[PDB]
Order: structure tokens, then C-alpha cells, then sequence
DNA sequence: GCCTTGACCCTCCCCTAAGGGGAGGGTTTAGATTGTGTGCAGTCTGACGCGGCG
């Protein structure tokens, strides 16, 4: 055993990887049909709950007048063209509507196993079917939730027993006669949650509306909601069989990008993620090999994550595909010239002007390590020649601080008001400068006395008795 | 010379032959003085003792 | 912006542009010492953000705040040569000046 | 003279102001180090009593 | 008598040959496609790495 | 001089009709293909922790 040899992740993923063989033509399509096997047990264990059917009639009835269309409705047949569909819905229509009455109770098993059977038929598109099924998980989870608070409030009180809790709960569906039982044996955690027998009504009577709204069983709901587990478990674990067999077919195609950005490993679980959306949308019935339609998968997973997250500057996918034009081009330009050409001929060649061409060759460039020796040294590297140009240099913060006791000295030269009007116009030791209504308003005066005060107090400092201290931070 | 040979054949002949010059590379001169000018400046390289 | 090689240098007097021709570039022959411009070039920039004090400071004198500033090519300090030869390489669709 | 920001531009003013006195803080390459140990997965810490 | 001389003519042959190695796994990658028929061979040469 | 007043004036931002141009983002793509692929190294010397034998 190679178990705590190696420290490689790519060993140990090829190593485990390594451990699926390969399917033939014939293992490849009978995984799809057991991927279509359970998909199909999940419809027909909806098919028991009406209102997913309703919901699907009101879409073909919009389909009738065009609110939408078929074609994102079903995608065919199995025993798309809006003709036979017609005569598929009006069959299912005259299934659901001869099921509806007949309800008893051993008779109320034939219709809907049969309406089950005829709904297989309809092989829909993914976004109705698990619009459905998510749908069905939401009723289910909400009636499971209160279900589970029914207990949830049991053990709020006291040491919950539910081993026989659940003995004529099962059935009654409609009243506390299966509570009563409880307090029958009056051991005293029996008394505890009964003088809360009133708070639990709302929620077994909400099942007043549910049970209403559903037509079934509790236990049927359920039951139903579990063979649609067990079927998309099947359909799961089929799935991961085809992954898994395939797993061969990724790292072939990711050995070819192997040094554009990403690592091999990357590229492999991108390809892998390609691989299981090829899974999910492969169609056996169309004759053709898994690795024909899971290359495109995978191919465009591993090229879309090169161009998502190979660069530090991230350039977009339509950026990225002008960049690899680009240098196809100046290949080709290179090898039928001898010479590397110029963006004046390589925009002659291409469709595209000068100065577009000129910044996409300034575009794409990948940064520097700043750790980079220069020198090609040990000792200095590129990070040890950069300046940081943000700072202020120490002669130009003196300068500012001379600035400031400069212009306090010449507005102590001038009167309290011109100097408040003139601090206060500009933004001088204080946070914000006002305008010519704030000062005025904040004097109860107008905006052009504020003015001619605020012009007069600097023709008043453009005299050089109180100008040159100033005159000397100006410059040619 | 870009040969190609058919599928089946003992002696797997030629199809036809597209010869043709390529272009690979730029190769640095060395000068009559044993330099190499690499990007405007003068370079020598040194031999290795290995 | 681009940047432009010009002899038209803000905060710069006459003297110290003596030594450039029409194009900013300075003659060849020319004895310069450290400091002295050799090619005069503004970069433009933005966003000046002035201080209060020094807003203050340009309301008082009028003083615009200039759009550039200078780049120009410096002699080192403590060298004091002769220009011996000038080099001026443009690109295409850059337009050559006088110098070039 | 290196490291401490707000300090140097206070002495360069005190050398201009003749008044030869520094006001030393904290060296930036301390707070640097500080933050690539927590960087790590350790809290170091100045104990400011 | 252990030590040997590899000057300039050397290491730049043993880096063409890099070169060479480089463009000889694409050559070989290119010609396992079916586009065999109109390609010259210019066409699945590239300068750039060698 | 202090203070209003009515008339002007500035820049800046958004709007016009019928789309053009482009950036930046999604999606699929069905002959068949099913395990990467590089080096490189002429260090020595302590010193510590551990499988494995006794
Ligand atoms: C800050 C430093 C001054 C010291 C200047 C002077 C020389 C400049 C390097 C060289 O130009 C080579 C190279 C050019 C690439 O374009 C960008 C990276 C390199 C390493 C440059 C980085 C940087 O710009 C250097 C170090």
C-alpha cells in the first residue's frame, strides 16, 4: 500500500483516481439509463401529489395563448413539435380530471397509480421538473418543521419519551384524539406538555388548511416525498459513477493547458466541474460517445477558468480572446515574414485600428514579484527600489506649517469680521469652506455684502505691507 | 519537408512531400571581437569549467 | 495624457531654459552642469487639491496653479559635462518636432 | 532618521525651528511585522498597561 | 583531466537544442490532428519558443 | 463707510431622436479522444526524533 509514501497532491489524486476503470459504449449508456431511471422514478412519485400537475396544465394553458412556449416547457417524447403535445396534455388533462373525484378508499389506488404511469411519458425540461421537486421539498419541509415542533416543544417542557409517542398519532390527522392517550398514563412527564395542549393547537391545526390543500395522507405525503429520496439517490449515485469513470478524460484535455496561469491540479477540478455539468446534460439516446459532448464541457470549464483566474489583473473573457487573436496573428506574421511585425501591419491584418491594437499590446502584460534579485543577485531585489511617492516631503510639510503661521499672522492684520468672513470663505482651521449665503446667513447678511467685505479684505492684504510674507511661498 | 505516407502499405510510400523554409528564430551573431550585442550593449560569455 | 518634450517649463526661468533649442532639447556642445535642464518635459496632471492656506494664498495673487508639472531631464548634481551627441527616437504617428 | 513616519517630519521641523529634539514613536517596519505575525495564524500584541 | 571547457558554440547549441525540444512537443502534437492534408509546414512551427 | 437690490453672469449637470458602438457578462458547442512530466545535484556539520534490532 502507497498509503503516507508521498506528500503530492496530484499523486494521491491520481492514485485514487486510478482506481475507476473505464466504461465501455455499453457501461456508458446503461449508467444514463440509470441516471434516467431515477429521474423518472422522482416524476412518477410526483405525479401523486395533484397540484405540481395543476401547476403544469396552467403552464401549457399559457402556452396556448403564447405567454410562453412549449419548447421551455418539454424538450420531447419518449414512448419538439407543438402538435403532439396537444394530444399528450389533453390525455394527462382527461387522467387529472377523472382522477379528481373518485376518491374511495381502496378504489383511490388504481387512478392515481395510473395517472403516475401516464405522466412518465413527459420527459420536461430541467427547470420545470425541478421547479416541482423543490416545490414538493418546500411543502415537505414545512409540514416535517412543525412535525418536528409538535416534539420540539415536548422536549422544551420535560425527559422527552417519543419511542411510543407515535402510536395512534399515526392516522387520526384530525384532532387531539391521539393526545389524549398521553396524560392515559400519568407518569409525569405526561403532565407536562398537556397544560401547553392549547398553545400546540395552532400547529396541528394549521394542518387544518394543509391537509386541505393537499388532498393526502400525511404519511402519504411523506411516503411519496421519500420514494422521490430514494429515486434521486439513485439518479445521484449514477451520476458519480459516470464522474468517477471520466475522471481519465479531464486530466487528458488539462495536460494541454497545463502552463497558461493555473496549476495542473486547478485545471483538473475546473475541468472536473465541467465534467459533472456534461454528466448532468448528456443524452445517451442520441447515439454518440460521452467523451463526443463532455470534451466541450471541459474544455470550456478549463478555458473559462484560465481566462477568470489565471492573472492577477483579471482581463475579461472578450479582452482575453483579443489578446490570443492578437497573438495568433503575429505568429502567423512572424513565420510568413521573418520579422515581428509592427501595430501598424498587424492592424492591416486584423480588422482592427491602430490604437485599439496599440492598447491591447499595452493590456496584456502579467506584474512583476517585487522579490525579483536585481542583479540576478540574493541581496537586493526589485521591492528594495520603490519609493513610496505618497509622502510629503519634510521641507514641504515645514513649508505648510509656515503657510499656516504665515496667513494666521496676516489675518490677525485684518478686522475680526474681514478675518471670520475670510477664515470661513475658505476653509481656514476649519473643516469645510462656505459659501457666499452660509457666511451671509450665519450674519443674517446677504450674499453680496459677504462678497464685498470678503474682496475688500483681500485687496487689503494684496498690499505688500501684508504681502510679503506670502509673496515669498510663490514660485515663476 | 512535411512527408506524408498513406494508411496502408508494407512500405508506407509518400503521398506527396510540401517542403518549404521556415522561420525559426533569431540566432545572436558574435562580432569579429568575440562580443555579443544583446539588447544594445556589448556581452561576452564565459566559458564554464565543469 | 501624454507627456511632451517642450521648452515651455513651469516654475522654470529664462536662465534655466537658455541652453534649450525650440524643441526643449538642449544644444549640442553645450556646457551644463548639475542641474541644468537637457530636455525639457511636462507631465500632465490633475486634481491639485489645494490647502486652504495656499487657496487662500492664490486668491490674494491671482496666481493660477499649473495643469503640468516638471519633468524635465536633469544633469546629475555634481556632474558638469559638454553635450556631445543628442539621440531622439520617436514612434510612429508620433509627430517628429524641429529637433528630431 | 528610518522608520518612525510621524517622527521624522517632527524632527525635520525641529532642526529647521533650532530645537534639537526628537519625539520617537513606534518604527513602521514594527507594525509591519506585527501584521504578517497575524497574518499567520498568531496574535501578538502590544500589552499597553 | 576531470574537468572540461564548454564555451559559447556549446551552451548555445545545447540551448537550441532546448529550443528544438520544446517546438519538437508540438510538432508532434500538431501532426496527431487531421488537418494533415492543407498544412505547410510553417504552419506548425513556432519561432517564439526556441 | 455698512447694507440691500435687482439684474446679470459663470460653470456644471442633465436632457433632447433614434439608435451606434462597445464593454462585460452569460449560455452552449453531440464523430472520438480517458494517468503529468519537469528537473537537479561538487554543503558540511551539528543536532533532534524515530524505526528497528537486541
Ligand atoms: C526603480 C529602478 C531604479 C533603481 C528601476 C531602474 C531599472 C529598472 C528595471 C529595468 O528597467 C529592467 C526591468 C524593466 C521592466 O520593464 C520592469 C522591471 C525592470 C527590472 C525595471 C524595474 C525598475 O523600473 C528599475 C529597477
Amino acid at each position: 500500500s502507497e498509503i503516507g509514501r508521498t506528500t503530492d497532491p496530484v499523486r494521491m489524486y491520481m492514485r485514487e483516481m486510478g482506481t475507476v476503470e473505464l466504461l465501455t459504449r455499453e457501461g456508458e449508456i446503461d449508467i444514463a439509463k440509470r441516471i434516467e431511471d431515477g429521474i423518472n422514478q422522482v416524476q412518477c412519485s410526483v405525479a401523486e401529489y395533484p397540484e405540481a400537475i395543476t401547476y403544469l396544465l396552467e403552464q401549457y394553458d399559457r402556452v396556448e395563448a403564447e405567454e410562453a412556449r412549449l419548447s421551455d416547457l418539454i424538450t420531447g417524447f419518449v414512448d419538439i413539435d407543438p402538435e403532439l403535445a396537444r394530444e399528450k396534455f389533453a390525455e394527462l388533462r382527461a387522467q387529472y380530471v377523472v382522477t379528481r373525484d373518485t376518491i374511495k378508499h381502496a378504489t383511490a389506488q388504481e387512478e392515481i397509480l395510473k395517472l403516475s404511469e401516464v405522466f412518465k411519458q413527459f420527459r420536461l425540461v430541467p427547470k420545470q421538473f425541478d421547479y416541482l421537486v423543490n416545490s414538493m421539498r418546500v411543502m415537505m419541509d414545512r409540514v416535517r418543521t412543525q412535525e418536528r415542533l409538535i416534539m420540539k416543544l415536548c422536549v422544551e417542557q420535560c425527559k422527552m419519551p417519543k419511542k411510543n409517542f407515535i402510536t395512534l398519532f399515526t392516522g387520526n390527522e384530525t384532532s387531539d384524539t391521539w393526545f389524549n392517550a398521553a396524560i392515559a398514563m400519568n407518569k409525569p412527564w405526561s403532565e407536562k406538555l398537556h397544560d401547553v395542549s392549547e398553545e400546540v393547537h395552532r400547529a396541528l391545526q394549521k394542518l387544518q388548511q394543509i391537509e386541505e390543500e393537499t388532498g393526502l395522507t400525511i404519511e402519504q405525503v411523506k411516503d411519496i416525498n421519500r420514494r422521490m429520496s430514494i429515486g434521486e439517490a439513485k439518479a445521484r449515485r449514477a451520476k458519480k459513477e459516470m464522474v468517477e469513470a471520466n475522471l481519465r478524460l479531464v486530466i487528458s484535455i488539462a495536460k494541454k493547458y497545463t502552463n497558461r496561469g493555473l496549476q495542473f491540479l486547478d485545471l483538473i477540478q475546473e475541468g472536473n466541474i465541467g465534467l459533472m455539468k456534461a454528466v448532468d446534460k448528456f443524452e445517451y439516446r442520441r447515439g454518440y460517445k460521452f467523451s463526443t459532448y463532455a470534451t466541450w464541457w471541459i474544455r470550456q470549464a478549463i478555458t473559462r477558468s484560465i481566462a477568470d483566474q489565471a492573472r492577477t489583473i483579471r482581463i475579461p473573457v472578450h479582452m482575453i480572446e483579443t489578446i490570443n487573436k492578437l497573438n495568433r496573428i503575429s505568429r502567423q506574421m512572424l513565420q510568413e515574414m521573418g520579422r515581428e511585425p509592427t501595430p501598424e501591419e498587424l492592424a492591416e491584418r486584423m480588422l482592427m485600428p491602430e490604437d485599439k491594437i496599440r492598447k491591447v499590446l499595452k493590456i496584456a502584460k502579467e506584474p512583476i514579484s517585487m522579490e525579483t534579485p536585481i542583479g540576478d543577485d540574493e541581496d537586493s531585489h526589485l521591492g528594495d527600489f520603490i519609493e513610496d511617492t505618497t509622502l510629503e516631503l519634510p521641507l514641504d510639510s515645514a513649508t505648510t506649517e509656515s503657510l499656516r503661521a504665515a496667513t494666521h499672522d496676516v489675518l490677525a492684520g485684518l478686522t475680526a469680521r474681514e478675518a471670520k468672513v475670510l477664515r470661513m470663505r475658505f476653509g481656514i482651521d476649519m473643516n469645510t469652506d462656505y459659501t457666499l449665503e452660509e457666511v451671509g446667513k450665519q450674519f443674517d447678511v446677504t450674499r453680496e455684502r459677504i462678497r464685498q467685505i470678503e474682496a475688500k479684505a483681500l485687496r487689503k492684504l494684496r498690499h505688500p505691507s501684508r504681502s510679503e510674507v506670502l509673496r515669498s511661498f510663490l514660485d515663476d | 519537408r512535411l512527408v506524408i505516407y498513406e494508411r496502408e502499405a508494407p512500405e508506407g510510400t509518400v503521398k506527396d512531400i510540401k517542403e518549404q523554409e521556415v522561420y525559426m528564430g533569431e540566432i545572436p551573431l558574435m562580432t569579429d571581437n568575440g562580443t555579443f550585442v544583446i539588447n544594445g550593449t556589448e556581452r561576452v560569455i564565459v566559458s564554464q569549467l565543469h | 495624457g501624454p507627456e511632451e518634450i517642450t521648452a515651455d517649463i513651469p516654475n522654470v526661468g529664462e536662465a534655466a531654459l537658455s541652453k534649450l533649442d525650440e524643441s526643449g532639447i538642449v544644444y549640442i556642445g553645450a556646457e551644463v552642469t548639475g542641474g541644468d535642464i537637457l530636455v525639457g518635459k511636462v507631465t500632465p496632471k490633475g486634481e491639485t487639491q489645494l490647502t486652504p492656506e495656499e487657496k487662500l494664498l492664490r486668491a490674494i495673487f491671482g496666481e493660477k496653479a499649473s495643469d503640468v508639472k516638471d519633468s524635465s531631464l536633469r544633469v546629475p548634481n555634481g556632474v558638469s559635462g559638454t553635450v556631445i551627441d543628442v539621440q531622439v527616437f520617436t514612434r510612429d504617428g508620433v509627430e517628429k518636432d524641429k529637433r528630431a | 532618521k528610518s522608520d518612525d513616519v510621524n517622527g521624522r517630519t517632527k524632527m525635520y521641523k525641529n532642526i529647521v525651528d533650532g530645537n534639537h529634539q526628537m519625539e520617537p514613536g513606534m518604527p513602521e517596519s514594527f507594525n509591519v511585522l506585527l501584521k504578517e505575525i497575524r497574518s499567520l495564524g498568531i496574535n501578538i500584541e502590544l500589552e499597553d498597561e | 583531466g576531470n574537468r572540461r571547457i564548454r564555451s559559447v558554440g556549446e551552451m548555445a547549441e545545447n540551448q537550441f537544442r532546448v529550443g528544438l525540444v520544446r517546438v519538437e512537443r508540438a510538432v508532434k502534437e500538431r501532426l496527431s490532428l487531421g488537418d494533415l492534408d492543407t498544412l505547410m509546414p510553417q504552419d506548425m512551427i513556432n519561432a517564439k519558443p526556441i
